[PDB]
């Protein structure tokens, strides 16, 4: 069975842009993001949470954001950078090194790139062998969350372009850059 | 013989080689980013094949091992499937799903997987 | 460790 996730079309749009932003316009994330992924799930949890009423819904919502968050961490190295993405990531692995603690994508990354993760929920998910129930419950509790990114859309994704602003959520990169990232 | 074009990106350049199995990779697209100055100097493995070695070389089995993690992860449940198969998947370079590109027809996937809108 | 241009 196909495993169907319901994105908000101007949520898909902003995937969209972020495509068009790296692969076309060869702009990268400005990073550390002025909002991390870890501060997008904690706002998330704790209005929801306070809409709530089962002791079990509460843990679910809990467990879901505490899972999201690890496996964010998790992917982030691993499949959810554009190419041109990865001479920065490397730029920060060595930092993290010089400092002698642990990147943690989390408190790195920002909202686009956990939209990107969720983005491909969908064939990750079929790829396990998790039982029908969990599947359904993942997909459920991802498009709850989505609902409530939508409804903050001016938040998370306004001011994106480098060319109207020195503090957009995308920086441009230089040619020496893009020819050291892409060969 | 090794692969032509990188596995993560399938783009052509300078490539790293696995030595158990025929794929190549650019250096930053592995994970984590190999420096070309400062090559491994022996033997060296993609992250499947390094999943591989470790597995076979385990007193436990796949299923046994894959067991014990979920039950230390009882705490993220949902999620800890997805996150056991992560060691056993190569890196490889993000691309939107289908089901959002098909929202947009007036934009096109160029020969390297950009963005085009003609 | 092995390289390979292509
Ligand atoms: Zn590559
Ligand atoms: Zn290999």
């Amino acid at each position: 069975p196909k495993i169907s996730l319901q994105i908000p079309i101007k949520l898909k749009s902003v995937l969209v842009d972020d495509w068009e932003y790296v692969t076309k316009d060869k702009k990268i994330c400005r990073l550390p993001a002025d909002v991390t992924v870890e501060m997008v799930l904690n706002k998330y949890e704790h209005e929801v949470s306070q809409e709530l009423e089962s002791p079990g819904s509460q843990s679910q919502l809990s467990e879901y954001c505490a899972g999201l968050k690890l496996y964010f961490d998790k992917c982030l190295g691993n499949m959810l950078l554009y190419r041109l993405e990865r001479l920065q990531y490397d730029e920060l692995l060595k930092k993290s090194s010089k400092d002698q603690k642990p990147l943690v994508p989390i408190r790195i990354y920002g909202a686009i790139h956990l939209l990107r993760l969720i983005s491909v929920l969908p064939e990750l998910i079929s790829s396990t062998t998790m039982d029908l129930q969990s599947c359904q419950l993942l997909i459920k509790q991802t498009e709850d969350f989505l609902v409530w990114l939508l409804m903050h859309v001016d938040e998370y994704f306004n001011d994106k372009d480098p060319n109207r602003s020195d503090d957009a959520l995308y920086v441009n990169t230089s040619s020496q850059y893009e020819g050291v990232a892409l060969g | 013989e090794n692969e032509d074009f990188c596995s993560a990106c399938n783009q052509s350049g300078s490539f790293l080689c696995c030595d158990t199995c025929p794929k190549s990779f650019h250096f930053l697209c592995l994970d984590p980013p190999i420096d070309p100055n400062n090559l491994p100097k022996g033997d060296w493995h993609c992250n499947e094949c390094k999943f591989k070695i470790f597995i076979n070389n385990s007193m436990a089995t796949l299923k046994k091992i894959e067991s014990n993690f979920i039950k230390q992860n009882n705490n993220v449940k949902i999620f800890a499937k997805l996150l056991f198969n992560i060691d056993s998947h190569n890196p490889k370079q993000f691309q939107l799903p289908n089901y959002i590109k098909e929202t947009f027809p007036a934009v096109k996937t160029g020969s390297r997987g950009q963005y085009s809108d003609e | 460790a092995r390289t390979k241009q292509t």
